């Protein structure tokens, strides 16, 4: 649910580098557990051994994306001593992307995924600053 | 011929009527806007002795 | 949406058994009958958000 | 909230899910649906009878009889995927497609 | 805006009878007259489709398509202008009616106020 | 000419898009027709927005 | 104004019920009158504008746009009328009824006192355009060209339209008169970044800026004559227009928020300026030429002084002109020649001497030549940016160079040298493509007699 | 025509525009106040009606 | 079928839809349901065939599943709160339960997979009638309890649907699945804004309903199924293939056109709640929907495909049948826009 979300926010951006990957670690895992069980109910591959070894891929890259994510970003807020800097977040998008290639093995996705990575973060990081709604409440 | 270079003519008049058409709506538009006709704080003026409107 | 055909003629085709509290067979009472004219009352002609 | 709703709810969902699941033979499928229908009529009977809501006692008799009609026309149209097919397999229904 | 639960509106009424309180549109508006060209190029679609002389195929169809228009049009417009002016006219009476929420704004003039001024080289 | 204008501004901007939206109306119309398939993503959505949005 | 949209409005009936053959007479005697109708407009007066009525309004900026709007559609028919010989009359009513589609939305856009009006009519003409270009189309990539102009439009103009209804929520109000008399700064914030780029990257994609000019040369290419004409004589001011009217708002976050922008355009003027020297057609060398020439008026317009609107405004002018003009010659040999390739034909000025003449002409208006409004505008950006730093004259000199080179270049492969042998079917040049040519070039030398009627309003 | 009739149209059409966005900002604050309250005629979401409300003995004292 | 009772079955479609909008009691309305329901599967297997056997059969499924749940909710809200009126919710489980129910009867993603393969395996006039008529009983319930409405599972189905129309329309090459995922895609713009402002909702569903109106009398009048049939109309009647590439300009959002007037208006009301993001991403997803529209108009009009040989016999014949309200329909898609303002009527 929403408690995730809540244990990654609650931690400072600039302190405590290892909650910060957990809780990136523990949003990539549903994410990745979401993704697959859709892909097995849409795509049932062959059987139940070649399911299990999708989903538990599926789920490894978001996690390991996930925590690449988080440690690079608050070590970079650390080392940069500059918090509240969408620069950080643009670092750790980039890496994640650069894991996410690495692990499909191509320079292209890799590259695409750090370009529009690190830019969704840079996005979500200035939206946090600045108090951008997605779902906006009904307010007129 | 009469009557007759009309019927092939007539096409030509469409173009003019509209032009006259458009003056008349742009100063009939401008009919509407008249509501500091003679009251701008600088262009404040005198009515003559024969004269009833600033402009028109 | 919500065409008011009843009360644009009068019709009470369905509203009769909207609430506990409306003209029941023999005058059988509901269980709550109290809390809920108590309730209908305090919150009629207010609008959704005040009598929330 | 006592257990006994907490059951039939529970029940609900059970066949909600029995309907979902779809291994094969589409009349499981209408069967799944129409314990789903009899989980109704037992939470809403429950319900009604509790509170003493009188004029309310008639909404199980019709819902039901909207329900055995639906499953009347359901049961129409499986036959004729039979009819067409020899068998009454989910699977047979792919000629249509995203 | 949301007027479909204002108190005292009848369910299912097009003009209500205060709607009569209001000049009406004139027959020579603008926006009359582009029902009217709606009709006409409705008609000039249905010769088009029916295989028929565009222009003067039915005379009589095509008034028929400009009147039924002109008419749905003029009472639109009467139900648009007096919804328009039930929003003021319930604007107007909300602000009068809570003075606390809109204040007064202190008149101030250009003399005294401060505008940082961004020199452009 | 032909290394920028001709090849990696066209990359950028209209091929890439092309290709990504290419590939994901592949991925999203590429349904069999099985309802059983249809039928498990009903139910594995009904309870993600179960437990997700409350 | 409606002294002017009633009568073009008009035109449309007036083309419908014509005979099979005159419609061509009556159209370009029409359009002609019109445009006589639309010279009263640049009598402008120092003080704010001619303010018709609540809905348009005429400034020293809209009046030259409109009279050259007004006076390309009498080209256009007679550019149109060579090619169009063998179509039926049912189709060649329907591209007159484009035309003249296309000029009303002009004429509505350009004036515009609203943001909205202006945004809705600025996308309205796209959809004439489009069917000119896809329809009427000799090569099998009109079909790409047409989706590429639709789309890198369209993906720059949808966050255009969110950023107006946002400003008129927080503003309340988009009324131009309203939005110059109550601008307030904008503040230094990441919100205040956005909107500054949804306002202006609409308006950038059209002009077009470098890297995203991909469609210019796709849709100048693949068009008929008269779309190759009136893309890059009107439909190309549009973003310029747009755009010196929306900065009013945006400052000061310009001056900083200007610099990818300037720094894009000043290294993509020399960029397409030397792709026009290495080209094997006529037409996308024209649309390069294009390209750098609006780029140059991106800059000018980012500079933000009055010597920079005042340049931009008599360059957008001035290259409208001659790239009509440059087109309508390469159509012309186009024509005849059946190829559209450079170096198929050769020699051409001893056999077409007078062609040989409006090629010089417009070739040398092209590269600036003094007094021509091309080099007054040319000049006034120069300094302009000069003024803005001292670097950047030595961009503007390597382009004024490479300019005058690929001119030079066009003007001799086509014209001197010796005859291709194997073409034997140049006719003599008719009178029709020699009027055309002359109605070209004579406004140009016309209006370098009275530069302020081109100046803009910051004259 | 003289200055003066441009003058006095660019009057007129500013007074018109000023007042326009007065009120465009009026009736934004007065539909956010509405909503977020409900004491006016706008947003009124409907209740039961208290007409349908039975008040007669009910065969048993306690109703 | 006799046409006595299609006739009776339409009445009792349209009767069971009144039912749904004029009732104030849930149990009436899901009755509505169940009669439209029990009505509208003989509309799909007028022509009967294995393909209209399985499309009815899936249409049904979907629909018995959706209505089972919608029951179940009101069963919960009655049990948290003795009350049969619809009105606020009173409870979350049931509105969440509800409002599931309901996307399940429009349409919206992730329960839009039925929609392309009925719309395919139907005929034109079934297609036309189960695309329009359908919508407004479960857009009327949405309307009259947009109040209780989460607006984050709202906002996410709408903009799943538009994302999922919008990749799904370029695929397809059969019109018929084409107009399905335009639904889908359109319907994920309506219902964005069901939290903020109805009336908007409901002059998109009008739009909407009108163009797609004359999409399908278009199709029905030159019998095209598949993307060649279309091309082959041009040789035949030219002037219907101008009006559908007009209309399908229309049905893009290209303005001046009708079909802008819902869009814009819409990203209006969303910028008044301070919601940017969302109307951005929903107009950049939009332009999918633009360019196999395009593609479409590119096949139909703008080009000359190939002809037959045999459709010289076709050139003697006269369409026989002339269907009303055809020009009607083609001007108020394509040009209305300049009486935007009269959406104020509260349509
Ligand atoms: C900020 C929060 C965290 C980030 C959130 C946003 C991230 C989104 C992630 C998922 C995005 C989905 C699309 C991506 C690619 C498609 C999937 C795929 O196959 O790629 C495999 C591809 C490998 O290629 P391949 O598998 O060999 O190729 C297979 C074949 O070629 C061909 O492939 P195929 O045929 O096998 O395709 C698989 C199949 C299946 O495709 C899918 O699975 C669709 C995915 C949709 C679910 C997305 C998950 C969102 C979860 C939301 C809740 C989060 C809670 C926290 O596709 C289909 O058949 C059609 C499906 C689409 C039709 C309509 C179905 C829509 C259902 C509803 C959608 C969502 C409903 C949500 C609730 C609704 C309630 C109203 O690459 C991967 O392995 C990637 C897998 C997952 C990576 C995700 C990265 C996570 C990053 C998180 C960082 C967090 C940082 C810390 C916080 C700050
Ligand atoms: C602005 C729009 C205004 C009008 C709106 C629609 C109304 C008329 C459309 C119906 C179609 C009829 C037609 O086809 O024309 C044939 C017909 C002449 O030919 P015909 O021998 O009679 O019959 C031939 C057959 O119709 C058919 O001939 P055919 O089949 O042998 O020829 C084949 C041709 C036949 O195909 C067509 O002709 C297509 C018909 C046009 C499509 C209709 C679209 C509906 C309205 C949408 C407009 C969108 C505007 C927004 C901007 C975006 C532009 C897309 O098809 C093709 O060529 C294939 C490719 C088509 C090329 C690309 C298609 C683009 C279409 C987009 C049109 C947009 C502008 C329309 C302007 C008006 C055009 C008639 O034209 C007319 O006579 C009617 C024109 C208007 C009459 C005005 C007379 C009244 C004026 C006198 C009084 C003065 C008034 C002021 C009073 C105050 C003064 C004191
Ligand atoms: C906002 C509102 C949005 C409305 C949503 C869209 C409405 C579309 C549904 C209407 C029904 C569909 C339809 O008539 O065919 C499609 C029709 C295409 O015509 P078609 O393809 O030649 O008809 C083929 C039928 O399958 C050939 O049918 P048939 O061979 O069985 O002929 C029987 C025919 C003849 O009817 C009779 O025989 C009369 C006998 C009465 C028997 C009394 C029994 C009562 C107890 O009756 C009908 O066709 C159905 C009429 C139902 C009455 C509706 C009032 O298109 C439209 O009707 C467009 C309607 C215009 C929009 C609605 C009103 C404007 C707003
Ligand atoms: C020796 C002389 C040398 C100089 C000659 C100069 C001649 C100039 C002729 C060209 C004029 C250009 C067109 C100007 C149009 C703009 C002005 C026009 O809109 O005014 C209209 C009036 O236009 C004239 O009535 C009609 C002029 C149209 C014809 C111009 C002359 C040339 C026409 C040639 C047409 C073809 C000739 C025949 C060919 C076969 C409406 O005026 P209005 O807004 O009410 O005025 C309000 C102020 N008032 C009350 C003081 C008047
Ligand atoms: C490709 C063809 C041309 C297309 C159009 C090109 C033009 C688009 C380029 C955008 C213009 C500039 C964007 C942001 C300018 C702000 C200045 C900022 O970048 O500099 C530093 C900002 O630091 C970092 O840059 C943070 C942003 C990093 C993430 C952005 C992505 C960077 C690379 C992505 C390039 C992709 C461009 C094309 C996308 C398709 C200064 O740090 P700071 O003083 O503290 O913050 C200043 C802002 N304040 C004052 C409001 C707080
Ligand atoms: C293309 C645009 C859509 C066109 C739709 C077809 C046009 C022909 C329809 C013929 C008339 C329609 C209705 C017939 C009049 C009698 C019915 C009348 O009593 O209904 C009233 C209501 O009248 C209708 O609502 C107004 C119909 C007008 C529709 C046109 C608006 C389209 C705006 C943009 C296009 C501009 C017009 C283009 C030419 C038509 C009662 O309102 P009320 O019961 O109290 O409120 C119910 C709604 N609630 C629940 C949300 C509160
Ligand atoms: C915002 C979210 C940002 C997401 C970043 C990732 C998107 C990168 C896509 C750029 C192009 C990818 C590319 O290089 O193409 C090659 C690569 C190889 O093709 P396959 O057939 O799948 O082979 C897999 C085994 N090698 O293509 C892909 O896999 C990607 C195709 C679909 C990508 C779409 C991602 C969109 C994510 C958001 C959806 C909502
Ligand atoms: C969130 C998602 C946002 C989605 C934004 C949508 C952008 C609109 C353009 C999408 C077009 C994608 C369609 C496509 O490319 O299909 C592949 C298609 C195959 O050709 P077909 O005619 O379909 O098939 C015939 C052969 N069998 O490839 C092509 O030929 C492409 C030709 C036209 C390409 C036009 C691209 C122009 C786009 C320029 C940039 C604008 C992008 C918009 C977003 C901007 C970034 C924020
Ligand atoms: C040829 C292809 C060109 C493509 C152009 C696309 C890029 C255009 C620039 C961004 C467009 C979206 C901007 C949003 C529209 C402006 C609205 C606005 O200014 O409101 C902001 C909202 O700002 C935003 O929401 C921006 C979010 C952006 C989301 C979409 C991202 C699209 C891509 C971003 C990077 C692109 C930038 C470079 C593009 C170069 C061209 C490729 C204020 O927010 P408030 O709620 O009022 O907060 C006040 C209280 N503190």
């Amino acid at each position: 649910a929403k408690t995730l979300l809540h244990k990654y926010s609650d931690i400072p951006e600039g302190t405590e580098c290892h909650r910060k990957a957990y809780a990136s670690t523990s949003i990539g895992g549903a994410t990745g557990l979401i993704v697959s069980a859709y892909s097995i109910a849409l795509k049932p591959p062959a059987s139940f051994l070649e399911g299990v070894a999708r989903t538990g891929r599926y789920t490894f890259t978001s996690a390991a994306i996930g925590a690449i994510f988080g440690l690079t970003s608050c070590i970079s807020a650390q080392v940069r001593e500059k918090p509240d800097d969408p620069l950080n977040y643009f670092i750790g998008g980039c890496a994640g992307g650069l894991t996410l290639g690495a692990r499909t093995r191509s320079y292209g996705i890799g590259a695409a995924a750090c370009a529009y990575m690190g830019l969704t973060a840079a996005l979500v990081k200035m939206g946090q600053l600045e108090g951008w709604q997605v779902f906006a409440e009904p307010k007129v | 011929n009469v009557l007759q270079i009309v019927r092939d003519h007539w096409v030509h008049i469409l173009v003019p009527v509209g032009f006259v058409f458009g003056c008349y709506l742009d100063r009939r538009s401008d009919e509407k806007l008249t509501a500091f006709r003679n009251k701008s704080l600088l262009f404040k003026r005198e009515l003559r002795p024969n004269e009833e409107v600033t402009w028109k | 949406p919500f065409f008011d055909v009843q009360k644009r003629l009068g019709l009470d085709l369905d509203r009769w058994m909207t609430i506990q509290s409306a003209e029941q067979p023999h005058k059988i009472p509901g269980r709550c009958h109290a809390f809920e004219k108590e309730w209908i009352e305090c919150a009629h002609g207010i609008g959704g958000i005040r009598a929330e | 909230m006592p257990l006994v709703y907490m059951n039939i709810i529970m029940a609900f969902a059970i066949a909600l899910a029995g309907l979902l699941m779809y291994r094969s033979h589409l009349m499981s499928s209408l069967l799944c649906l129409e314990g789903m229908m009899l989980s109704l009529f037992i939470m809403s009977t429950l319900i009604i009878l509790n509170t003493h809501f009188t004029l309310a006692n008639m909404m199980p008799i019709i819902l039901l009889v909207f329900a055995a009609c639906e499953a009347a026309l359901g049961l129409s149209l499986l036959v004729m995927v039979s009819n067409t097919y020899g068998t009454d397999y989910v699977q047979n229904l792919n000629l249509l497609q995203c | 805006t949301m007027m479909s639960g204002r108190p005292g509106r009848v369910p299912l009424q097009f003009l209500p009878n205060e709607a009569r309180s209001l000049p009406p549109p004139k027959l020579t508006d603008p926006r009359l007259v582009y029902m009217g060209f709606l009709g006409y190029c409705s008609g000039l679609i249905d010769n088009a489709i029916r295989r028929r002389p565009v222009v003067s195929a039915g005379l009589h169809r095509q008034l028929l398509y400009v009147t039924s228009f002109v008419f749905f049009g003029y009472y639109l417009l009467k139900r648009q202008d007096y919804m328009y002016a039930l929003r003021d006219h319930d604007m107007f009476a909300y602000v009068k009616s809570h003075p606390e929420d809109f204040p007064e704004k202190d008149k101030k003039t250009y003399g005294e106020i401060l505008e940082e001024f961004h020199p452009v080289r | 000419s032909s290394l920028l204008d001709l090849i990696w501004l066209e990359t950028i901007l209209p091929k890439t898009t092309s290709f990504i939206q290419m590939k994901m109306s592949i991925m999203v119309s590429n349904q069999k027709g099985l309802i059983k398939l249809y039928f498990l993503s009903f139910l594995i959505t009904i309870m993600i927005s179960m437990t997700l949005f409350n | 104004m409606l002294k002017i949209i009633i009568p073009t409005t008009m035109l449309l009936p007036m083309t419908w019920m014509s005979k099979h053959n005159m419609i061509w007479i009556n159209a370009t005697v029409h359009s002609l009158l019109i445009s006589l109708i639309s010279l009263s407009l640049l009598n402008q007066l120092g003080e704010n504008s001619l303010n018709f009525s609540l809905t348009f309004f005429s400034d020293s900026l809209s009046a030259p746009l409109l009279v050259l709007t007004t006076w390309l559609l009498p080209l256009m028919l007679m550019a149109s009328q060579s090619h169009l010989s063998k179509e039926t009359t049912t189709r060649k009513k329907l591209y007159i009824t484009m035309l003249i589609l296309l000029q009303l939305f002009l004429i509505m856009t350009f004036t515009a006192t609203e943001l909205i009006l202006f945004y809705i009519l600025f996308e309205a003409t796209l959809v004439p355009t489009l069917i000119i270009i896809t329809r009427w189309g000799n090569q099998t990539e009109r079909l790409n060209a047409g989706l590429y102009f639709l789309f890198y439009t369209l993906a720059g103009s949808l966050p255009l339209l969110v950023a107006l209804v946002y400003i008129q929520n927080t503003t309340g109000s988009l009324n131009f008169l309203i939005i110059h008399y109550w601008s307030h700064p904008l503040s230094n914030s990441w919100s205040n970044i956005f909107m500054w780029l949804a306002c202006i990257m609409a308006f950038m994609v059209k002009m077009p800026l470098y890297g995203l000019h991909l469609w210019l040369p796709k849709a100048h290419v693949e068009a008929p004559i008269a779309g190759s004409m009136v893309l890059a004589a009107v439909l190309l001011k549009l973003g310029g227009y747009g755009m010196m009217r929306i900065t009013t708002i945006l400052n000061p976050l310009t001056n900083y928020m200007a610099y990818p922008f300037l720094m894009l355009s000043m290294w993509g003027m020399i960029m397409t300026s030397s792709i026009c020297l290495r080209q094997t057609d006529l037409k996308s060398l024209i649309a390069y030429s294009s390209v750098s020439h609006m780029a140059l008026v991106i800059v000018a317009i980012m500079i933000q002084t009055p010597w920079s609107f005042m340049g931009a405004t008599a360059l957008m002018i001035a290259h409208g002109l001659t790239s009509s003009m440059l087109f309508c010659l390469a159509n012309t040999n186009y024509e005849r020649v059946h190829s559209r390739t450079m170096i198929l034909a050769r020699g051409l000025q001893t056999l077409l001497p007078l062609m040989a003449t409006w090629w010089l002409v417009a070739s040398l208006t092209n590269l600036a030549l003094p007094p021509s409004i091309n080099l007054i505008g040319e000049l006034f950006i120069i300094t302009a940016s000069f003024s803005w730093s001292n670097i950047t004259i030595i961009l503007m000199g390597m382009n004024m160079m490479i300019t005058a080179l690929y001119s030079l270049y066009m003007l001799i492969t086509t014209q001197r040298g010796k005859y291709t042998h194997h073409i034997n079917n140049i006719k003599p040049s008719f009178t029709r493509e020699n009027a055309l040519m002359a109605l070209h070039i004579l406004p140009l030398l016309l209006l370098t007699l009275n530069p302020k009627m081109i100046l803009g309003p910051l004259y | 025509d003289g200055p003066e009739k441009n003058y006095e149209k660019t009057m007129a059409i500013l007074q018109i525009e000023a007042e326009k966005a007065e009120l465009r900002l009026k009736e934004l604050e007065v539909r956010r106040l509405m909503r977020a309250r409900g004491d006016g005629p706008w947003y009124q979401y409907p209740t039961i009606d208290k007409a349908l409300i039975d008040h007669s003995p009910k065969t048993t004292p306690d109703n | 079928m006799n046409p006595i009772i299609y006739t009776t079955l339409i009445m009792t479609v349209m009767s069971g839809t009144m039912l749904v909008m004029i009732s104030s009691h849930w149990l009436l309305i899901w009755i509505g349901f169940e009669m439209n329901l029990l009505a509208m599967i003989p509309v799909l297997m007028k022509n009967f065939n294995p393909r209209a056997t399985e499309a009815a059969t899936k249409y049904f499924l979907t629909q018995a599943t959706a209505s089972m749940m919608l029951m179940m909710a009101i069963i919960i809200n009655l049990l948290y709160s003795g009350q049969w009126t619809i009105t606020k919710m009173f409870n979350p489980v049931a509105m969440t339960m509800m409002t599931m129910a309901l996307a399940m009867k429009l349409g919206l993603s992730p329960f839009h997979f039925w929609v392309p393969e009925v719309t395919q395996g139907i005929s034109l006039q079934a297609g036309l009638l189960l695309l329009t008529w359908q919508k407004l009983a479960p857009l009327s319930v949405l309307c009259q309890i947009s109040q209780s409405i989460n607006p984050n599972l709202m906002l996410t189905m709408a903009m799943l649907s538009i994302l999922i129309g919008g990749w799904g329309g370029l695929n397809q090459t059969q019109l018929r699945k084409i107009m399905a995922y335009s639904s889908i895609a359109h319907m994920g713009w309506m219902t964005a804004v069901l939290p903020y402002n109805t009336t908007m909702t409901i002059l998109n569903l009008l739009i909407y309903i009108t163009m797609t109106l004359a999409m399908f009398m278009l199709l029905i009048h030159s019998s095209a199924t598949t993307t060649l049939s279309l091309s082959h109309t041009w040789n035949k009647m030219p002037v219907i293939t101008s009006l559908m590439m007009v209309t399908l300009l229309s049905m893009g959002g290209l303005p001046p056109l009708s079909g802008f007037m819902p869009k814009w208006m819409i990203i209006q009301e969303m910028t008044k709640n301070e919601s940017i993001i969302m109307p951005t991403l929903m107009a950049m997803t939009a332009l999918l929907n633009l360019y196999f529209y395009m593609r479409l108009a590119y096949s139909s009009s703008l080009t000359m495909f190939p002809s037959t040989n045999n459709m010289k016999m076709k050139w003697q014949f006269e369409h026989t049948k002339q269907m009303k309200l055809l020009p009607t329909m083609i001007v108020l898609s394509t040009l209305v826009l300049p009486m935007t303002p009269a959406l104020s009527s509260l349509n």
